[PDB]
């Protein structure tokens, strides 16, 4: 048989690639990391350097914070026993205040206010990496896609455990940290809203997410259909079409009828994604806020 | 409702975004042609997107797509039958002309810079500090084609420098010149390597680069072409 | 009609059945043997199903729904209206999807490309198997399989799930999602970090794949590669509805009871098992 390319059949190595420096703080960046030939074999064998500065401290800080906080709770249901903690580990879960409290930040400790606490921590974990994708972005001079694109996931997110219990006056509403317990919790969401399955937003976020795997699974085999010509380096192929690019429009054109550009096909890609959890976080937003059950709301359309 | 508002808000966003991205993926190859390349009558209901223009690193000038399209070389074939869409039968030798799966662009005759304005791509022998790391060096191995005869011997890698990646095999013949071969159409194996797209025979048709220490885009696309169109064209050669 | 670049690539050849025979196009479109295949058989499917229509007496898509026989039949053949018209047009959407996918293979020989496409594309039509035939087969009727209707299939999903309880217990079933949700996720950067180095800072030059390089480095310390990462991608789809048959294949048949309470078996560990304290003790 033929060579497909899914693997590296032979590893070359060279000096440390410490990358471009553009406008980035080299001061920041650390010292190359080693090299795994293990993931040699599939792609890049180099790990590092990587950038720290402030906002990855502040993200990376609070970020442990959030998870210990978490796990200090878990260990304290475990009555502190290993072997317990080991057994029960999934079943262990870190819940939001009663509905009593409302939107109050004064519930117990035990009894929601250790929720808040990592809860906060994760926000401004994750707000920070945010900002993290767009600087590292400008310090290259480079597009903002990935911070936008990366805007689109925050969404759901804020959705889930922020805009949502707040508009339905308590943080009750929101996510409990837990293995077991946020699968419960999703189940029964639907459940009280009249099953999800009738939420078109629901609905048309499956068909992305669904869509995002056909897509990928495209691309990528059609990239490495035509890797043979170069297909790989793409930015160069927007550049100056190769016969790469040729092949992989045509494959597409005599299949089904239309096709892409090299940069085109990146766009289908970006957006294909991002609309999963954009159209997502709608269809969980107006659940429970505007419409109490979504079969209800499916037999009249208001 | 709100909801009933939100919903067809969007149907109308996804429909003007599914137009958005179909007209950006037509900023090349269009407008469409005729068999004879005069431009068709019926274009889509698309239109073609407002020009972009590309700022290429290193001095490199400007793209600009869509723009005048042109093959820019000649192409050897012949018409089939006497209407549209049926094949068009090369008049010549299809490897030695370029065209079918053998067909090659004609891209820029310039290498491919790294991010430094040096050429990406390099003999491993003029790449300082790079070596195998993994696998079994090819470098030595004799070079067998699908008739399953010796065709010449790896005496390098090109590397990829910035991606740091085995791109093609530098292969001696018998007359002592050489040519490159895809890293992805070859199986290196413990003591040969195996080209199944090339028969012995037509390793020599390989098309040659000008320079020995670099490869241009251009010869990058008549090498890769030429390999790849062995698969249909070198079929009677090939026995397994 | 043609691309500016597309005819010296429209050459003679490549077919796998039927030599010159069928080897020609229809505007854009390549037709080839498998071409004719999956028209015939996708016309046949839509008729039949048309006809399921006016038996059921309604041609509203939203209330459209073929049903596959009733689990009294077993494995054998029902009369049309009782089920025989779903195990036909299973048998048309087979046909169709296996002629599409051979026909891709044939393009890809003409183009001279390598057969990843074709390949993927088996995954789900694999997928696909498995819930209207291999399942049932294995469950013993044609009745296990999922009706064809835009939402009744909904519900054939949502019932066959809580079934078993909370599906989401399902370990394949985790396993699987965690690839849908990656995958996406990787989807995202892939079209983000690519369009960003096309499409930078206005008045920049093109950004190189160098930068690509640098910009995942910078952010979480590694980079995949240009290969690397469509090798990813290839490989997380597939991965992700491997693994969504094989949590359907198992479940009713060697596994039929409620997929929650086969979690018993870590937390009935000897060793932790009757330790007090926790959740389960
Ligand atoms: C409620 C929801 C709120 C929830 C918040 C989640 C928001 C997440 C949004 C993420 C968007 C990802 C987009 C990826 C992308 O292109 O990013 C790069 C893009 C350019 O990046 P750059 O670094 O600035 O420029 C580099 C190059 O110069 C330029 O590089 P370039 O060429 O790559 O960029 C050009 C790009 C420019 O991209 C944009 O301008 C982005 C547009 C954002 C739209 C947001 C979607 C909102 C969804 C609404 C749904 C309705 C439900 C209610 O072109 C497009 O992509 C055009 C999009 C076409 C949209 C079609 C609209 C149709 C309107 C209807 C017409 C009638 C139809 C006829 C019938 O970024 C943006 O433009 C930023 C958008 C941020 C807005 C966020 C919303 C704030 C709230
Ligand atoms: C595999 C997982 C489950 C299942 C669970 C769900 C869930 C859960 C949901 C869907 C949803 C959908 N399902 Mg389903 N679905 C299954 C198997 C199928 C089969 C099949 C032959 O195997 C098909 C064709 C479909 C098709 C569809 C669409 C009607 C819809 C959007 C999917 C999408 O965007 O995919 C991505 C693919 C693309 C973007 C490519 C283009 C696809 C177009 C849209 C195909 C439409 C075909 C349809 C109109 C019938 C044509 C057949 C005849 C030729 C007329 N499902 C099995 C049983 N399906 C969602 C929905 O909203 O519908 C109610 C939804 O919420
Ligand atoms: C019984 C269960 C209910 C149901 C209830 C819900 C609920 C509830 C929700 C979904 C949601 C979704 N459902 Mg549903 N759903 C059901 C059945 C299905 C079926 C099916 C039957 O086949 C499918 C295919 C789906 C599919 C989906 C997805 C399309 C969608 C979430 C997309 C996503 O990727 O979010 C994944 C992405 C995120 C959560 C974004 C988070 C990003 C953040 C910033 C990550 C930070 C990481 C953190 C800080 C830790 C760091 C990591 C460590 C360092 C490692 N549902 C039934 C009807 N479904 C969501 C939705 O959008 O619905 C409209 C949702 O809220
Ligand atoms: C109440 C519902 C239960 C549950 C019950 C089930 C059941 C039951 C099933 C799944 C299955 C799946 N579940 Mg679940 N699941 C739930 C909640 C979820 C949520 C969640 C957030 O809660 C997630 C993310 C998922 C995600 C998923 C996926 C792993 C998987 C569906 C995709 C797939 O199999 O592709 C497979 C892809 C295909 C079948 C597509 C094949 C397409 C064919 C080859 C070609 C189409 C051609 C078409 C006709 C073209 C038309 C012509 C036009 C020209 C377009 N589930 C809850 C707990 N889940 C399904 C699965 O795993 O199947 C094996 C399944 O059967
Ligand atoms: C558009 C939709 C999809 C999407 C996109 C998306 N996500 C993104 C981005 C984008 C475009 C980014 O740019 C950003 C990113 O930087 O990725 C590389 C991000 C990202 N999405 C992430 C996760 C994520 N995204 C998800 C979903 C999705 N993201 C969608 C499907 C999901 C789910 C639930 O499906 C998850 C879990 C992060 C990897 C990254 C955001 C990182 C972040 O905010 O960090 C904040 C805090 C920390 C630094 C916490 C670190 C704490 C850990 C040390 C604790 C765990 C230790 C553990 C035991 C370690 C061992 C792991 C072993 C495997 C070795
Ligand atoms: C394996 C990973 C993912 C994947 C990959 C994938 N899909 C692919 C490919 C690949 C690599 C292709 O090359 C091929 C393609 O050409 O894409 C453009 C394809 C494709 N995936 C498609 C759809 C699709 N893929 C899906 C899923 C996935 N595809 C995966 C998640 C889904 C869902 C539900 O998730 C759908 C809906 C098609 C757009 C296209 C294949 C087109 C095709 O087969 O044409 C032949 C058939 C017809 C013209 C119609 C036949 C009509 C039937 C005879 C009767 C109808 C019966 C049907 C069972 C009724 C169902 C009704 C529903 C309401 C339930
Ligand atoms: C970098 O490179 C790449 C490209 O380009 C350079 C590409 O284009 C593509 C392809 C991707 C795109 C163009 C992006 C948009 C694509 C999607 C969102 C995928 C979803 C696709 C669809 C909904 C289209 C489905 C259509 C089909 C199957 C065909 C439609 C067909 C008909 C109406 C007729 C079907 C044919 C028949 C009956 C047989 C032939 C005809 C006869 C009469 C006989 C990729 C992946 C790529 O990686
Ligand atoms: C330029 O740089 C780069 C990119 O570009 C922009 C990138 O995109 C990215 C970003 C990419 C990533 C973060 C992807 C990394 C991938 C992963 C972490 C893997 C994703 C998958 C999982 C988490 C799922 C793990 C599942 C496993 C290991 C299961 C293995 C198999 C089994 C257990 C067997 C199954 C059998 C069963 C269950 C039997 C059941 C029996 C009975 C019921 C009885 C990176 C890093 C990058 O560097
Ligand atoms: C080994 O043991 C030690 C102690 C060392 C450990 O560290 C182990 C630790 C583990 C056991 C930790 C395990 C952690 C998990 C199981 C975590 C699982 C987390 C999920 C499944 C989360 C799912 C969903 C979460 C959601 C949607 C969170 C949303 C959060 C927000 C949007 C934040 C909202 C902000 C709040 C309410 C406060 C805002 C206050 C302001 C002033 C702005
Ligand atoms: C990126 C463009 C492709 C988007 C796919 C659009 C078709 C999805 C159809 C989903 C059917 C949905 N709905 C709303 C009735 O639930
Ligand atoms: C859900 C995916 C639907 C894909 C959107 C369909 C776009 C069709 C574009 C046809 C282009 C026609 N043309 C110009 C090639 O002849
Ligand atoms: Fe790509």
């Amino acid at each position: 048989a033929e060579y497909q390319n899914i693997f590296s059949q032979v590893q070359v190595r060279g000096p440390a690639d410490l990358g471009m420096t553009e406008d980035v703080n080299l001061a920041n960046r650390s010292g190359v990391g080693p090299f795994s030939t293990l993931l040699g074999w599939f792609g890049n064998a180099q790990l590092g350097p990587i950038y720290l500065g402030s906002l990855g401290v502040l993200s990376l800080f609070s970020g442990l914070m959030w998870f210990f906080t978490i796990g200090i709770w878990f260990w304290y249901q475990a009555g502190w026993n290993p072997a317990v903690f080991l057994r029960d580990l999934f079943f262990f879960s870190l819940e939001p205040p009663a509905p009593e409290y409302g939107l109050s930040f004064a519930a117990p400790l035990k009894e929601g206010g250790l929720w808040l606490i990592a809860s906060f921590f994760m926000f401004v974990a994750v707000w920070s990496w945010w900002g993290r994708t767009y600087l590292r972005a400008q310090a290259l001079g480079m597009g903002k896609h990935t911070a936008w694109a990366f805007l689109s996931a925050i969404w759901l997110w804020m959705v889930l455990g922020f805009i949502r219990p707040i508009l339905m006056g308590s943080w009750s509403e929101a996510v409990p940290y837990g293995i077991f317990s946020h699968l419960d919790w999703t189940n029964n969401f639907s459940l009280v809203h009249g099953n999800l399955f009738y939420n078109p937003f629901h609905g048309l976020s499956i068909a992305f997410l669904y869509g995002s795997a056909l897509l990928f699974a495209m691309h990528g085999a059609t990239i490495l259909a035509v890797s043979r010509f170069g297909g790989e380096r793409e930015l160069e192929q927007i550049a100056d079409r190769g016969t790469a690019a040729e092949r992989a429009a045509l494959f597409w054109r005599w299949t089904m009828g239309f096709n892409a550009t090299m940069e085109g096909i990146h766009r289908w890609a970006i957006w294909m994604a991002v609309l999963v959890t954009l159209t997502g976080g709608i269809g969980i937003l107006l659940s429970g806020t505007v419409v109490d059950n979504w079969y209800v709301w499916g037999q009249n359309h208001g | 409702d709100l909801a009933s508002l939100a919903i067809y808000s969007f149907w109308i966003f996804l429909a003007g975004l599914i137009y958005y991205l179909q007209t950006e993926n037509m900023r090349e190859g269009y407008p469409l042609e005729n068999e004879d390349g005069t431009p068709a009558a019926n274009q889509g209901p698309f239109p073609l997107p407002k020009p972009k223009t590309f700022i290429l690193p290193h001095g490199r000038g400007t793209l600009t797509v869509p723009g005048p399209e042109s093959e820019d070389r000649p192409i050897a074939l012949a018409r089939t039958a006497v209407s549209e869409g049926f094949p068009h039968a090369p008049t010549g030798d299809p490897m030695k002309d370029g065209v079918g799966p053998a067909s090659w662009v004609a891209r820029r005759d310039l290498p491919e810079l790294d991010g430094h304005g040096h050429n990406k791509i390099k003999p491993m022998k003029a790449a300082a500090g790079f070596h195998v790391s993994a696998g079994k060096n090819p470098i030595g191995l004799p070079v067998r084609g699908c008739d399953l005869e010796i065709a010449g011997k790896v005496v390098d890698i090109w590397v990829d420098i910035p991606e740091q990646m085995a791109r093609f095999l530098e292969v001696e013949l018998k007359d002592g010149s050489t040519r490159l071969l895809p890293m992805q159409m070859v199986k290196v194996q413990s003591n040969r390597v195996h080209v199944n797209a090339l028969s012995s025979d037509l390793f020599a048709g390989i098309p040659t680069i000008k320079s020995p220490t670099e490869v241009t885009l251009l010869e990058e696309d008549k090498i890769c072409g030429y390999v790849a169109g062995g698969l249909m064209y070198a079929a009677p050669k090939r026995k397994s | 009609a043609l691309l500016s670049f597309e005819r010296k690539y429209r050459v003679p050849g490549g077919t796998l059945v039927g030599g010159n025979l069928f080897d020609f196009w229809v505007g854009p479109f390549y037709v080839g043997f498998f071409g004719v295949a999956t028209f015939f058989f996708a016309a046949l499917g839509i008729i039949l199903i048309a006809w399921s229509a006016v038996l059921q007496g309604t041609w509203n898509p939203q209330l459209i729904s073929v049903y596959p026989p009733a689990l009294e039949y077993g494995l054998g053949g029902a009369p049309l209206a009782k089920g025989g018209l779903w195990q036909i047009i299973t048998i048309c959407a087979t046909g169709a999807f296996v002629s599409w996918a051979l026909r891709e293979v044939e393009i890809c020989r003409k183009l001279g490309i390598g057969y990843h496409i074709p390949f993927a594309f088996a995954f789900a039509i694999l997928a696909y198997l498995t819930l209207v035939l291999f399942r049932p087969v294995m469950m013993g009727a044609w009745g296990y399989a999922f009706p064809y209707g835009i939402w009744t299939h909904l519900d054939w999903v949502s019932n066959t799930g809580y079934t078993y309880g909370n599906f989401h217990y399902n370990p394949a079933h985790m396993i699987a999602i965690s690839f849908f949700f990656t995958n996406a996720l990787a989807l995202a950067l892939h079209g983000a970090l690519v369009l960003s180095a096309a499409n930078p800072e206005k008045g920049k030059e093109m950004r190189t794949p160098d930068h690509q390089d640098t910009f995942f480095r910078d952010l979480v310390g590694y980079s995949i590669g240009t290969l690397g990462i469509h090798r990813l991608g290839l490989l997380l789809s597939l991965s992700a509805v491997f693994f969504s048959a094989l949590c359907m294949i198992i479940t009713g048949t060697i596994w039929f009871d409620q997929w929650v309470d086969w979690w018993q078996w870590w937390v009935k560990l000897p060793w932790w098992a009757n330790i007090p304290g926790g959740i389960n003790g």
